[PDB]
């Protein structure tokens, strides 16, 4: 999955 | 040190035994951020990265993680001569910040790929000289850590990192870069970046961290994920684990997204006695209420998501709205592109998608549906103001004809005699912030909705087609 930053929602 | 004290859980042959480790870590007057995560690093890569062999818990045997450990701070204290940049007062330098970036930026591989998983913990910076871009802004707090330099601590916003130091810690320094092909601008302030009113350094109101706050961060960094379709579920239930130690001792009180998190965790997979997702979104909400002055978009984000998650469209619009009335007063900025891109998949993905269900729903018969509710829409009007609200002052432009079809297509969604009961009101009543939608308001409760007079409204564009 596409890279967050940390602690980001969830991307799906 | 290590110190004798830190080393005498290992071997760590679990999950709990790892929690152990942070429990005691977090016992002491600095929990060690390097140590901490190594293990991390350690664990998540044969969990995670690599399973060949696994049987129920890579051991991290004590030579392996003071091998590591070592290899670390040698570097660190081989690269930074701290005599060349003294200390005042307890307080860091700014040349001396910069210089432990520059070390870690340094040690990274020259070439490879910055938004691959498992790259965010110093047993990546060790084992694979790679690190992303956050991971770069842990490194550098954990290099001055260990390196003494008590002062200098992780600066969180929601997109970004860097580092805050100096007398009151109240210094501020870029030590990482951000996205993909934008201008690096380390040893620099944020104040640019606050003044212009970003989203991205959060009108000031991003997170100081302390080192607790740095233990939640490499937490929150922990990546479950061994491929696109498949979690690690010791990572998880570590992870969850780690957070509630956290919670517990209150250090995730000023850390709204990590509440998030643990709700997303707890839905998964609730831990008895525990509180509800529902609850731990409502208190990420709070914490940002409390502690950055309701500027966080993300909570709000948190919260629509498992709304939406459970199809619970009135919640999620409401939470949505709530994302919107938090980002009208930024300026969208260059670098504030994630949360646009967030924004845009709300309004033009996952929120047509809700109501193209919920019409699917309420044509078989569905009662209470938000789309007979006009607070509903009235949240969804309040989502799109915000967006407009947002854009005006802005430098870039948010809205372009792109979204305009969405907008027309969710607004139709709800049947006129709906949309004609949100009064909205000058200053269900809405008021409405932006000026765009306030042209908009005859246009809302139309039986058909003027799709060409909204999308000119939307997108302040001049003209229609000339022939």
């Amino acid at each position: 999955a596409r890279w967050a930053f940390p602690x980001a929602p969830a991307r799906r | 040190g290590l110190k004798a004290a830190q080393k005498t859980l290992f071997p760590l042959r679990s999950i709990d035994d790892v929690v152990r480790l942070f429990a005691a870590e977090l016992g002491r007057e600095e929990p060690d951020l390097v140590l901490l995560s190594l293990v991390l690093g350690f664990v998540e890569h044969f969990l995670a990265v690599n399973r060949v062999g696994l049987t129920y818990f890579p051991v991290a045997d004590l030579s392996i993680i003071a091998a590591l450990y070592a290899r670390f701070t040698a570097q660190i204290r081989g690269a930074v001569d701290l005599s060349l940049y003294p200390r005042e007062g307890g307080v860091s330098s700014r040349e001396l910040v910069k210089k432990v970036s520059d070390v870690i930026w340094n040690s990274l591989s020259r070439s490879y790929f910055k938004d691959r998983a498992h790259i965010q913990s110093l047993f990546s910076f060790i084992t694979g000289t790679k690190l992303d871009s956050s991971g770069v802004a842990f490194a550098v707090v954990g290099a001055c850590q260990a390196l003494g330099l008590r002062d200098v601590h992780l600066a969180l916003s929601e997109d970004h990192a860097w580092v805050v130091f100096g007398p009151n810690g109240e210094q501020t320094a870029e030590v990482t870069w951000h996205g993909k092909g934008n201008e690096d601008r380390r040893g620099q302030t944020v104040n640019a970046g606050v003044a212009e009113r970003s989203w991205l350094y959060l009108k000031g109101s991003y997170m100081r961290c302390d080192r607790k706050m740095e233990v939640a961060f490499m937490v929150c960094a922990i990546n479950p994920s061994i491929d696109l379709h498949t979690d690690s579920l010791e990572l998880l239930q570590l992870q969850q684990k780690l957070l509630w130690l956290l919670y517990d001792l209150g250090h995730l009180e000023r850390y709204p997204m990590a509440l998030g998190n643990l709700a997303d965790l707890e839905e998964l997979e609730p831990t008895p006695g525990r509180p509800d997702p529902l609850t731990l979104y409502h208190k990420g909400i709070a914490s940002a209420k409390t502690y950055y002055r309701d500027e966080h978009i993300y909570p709000y984000m948190y919260l629509a998501g498992y709304h939406c998650r459970n199809r619970n469209v009135r919640e999620a619009l409401q939470a949505w709205a709530d994302t919107a009335t938090v980002i009208q007063d930024y300026n969208y900025c260059r670098e504030d592109e994630e949360i646009y891109k967030e924004f845009f998949e709300v309004a033009n993905d996952v929120i047509p998608n809700l109501l193209k269900e919920a019409a699917s729903l309420l044509e078989a018969g569905s009662q209470g549906s938000a789309l007979q509710d006009p607070e509903c829409f009235a949240h969804l009007l309040r989502f799109y103001d915000g967006i407009c609200k947002w854009e005006e002052g802005s430098p870039t432009p948010v809205l372009h004809v792109g979204w305009a079809t969405f907008l027309v297509q969710s607004l139709g969604r709800f049947e006129g005699q709906v949309r004609q009961k949100v009064r909205i009101v000058s200053v269900p009543v809405l008021t409405f912030q932006s000026e765009k939608m306030k042209g908009m308001k005859e246009l809302l409760v139309a039986t058909k909705i003027n799709s060409s007079a909204i999308k000119l409204q939307l997108t302040a564009q001049s003209q229609v087609q000339m022939k």
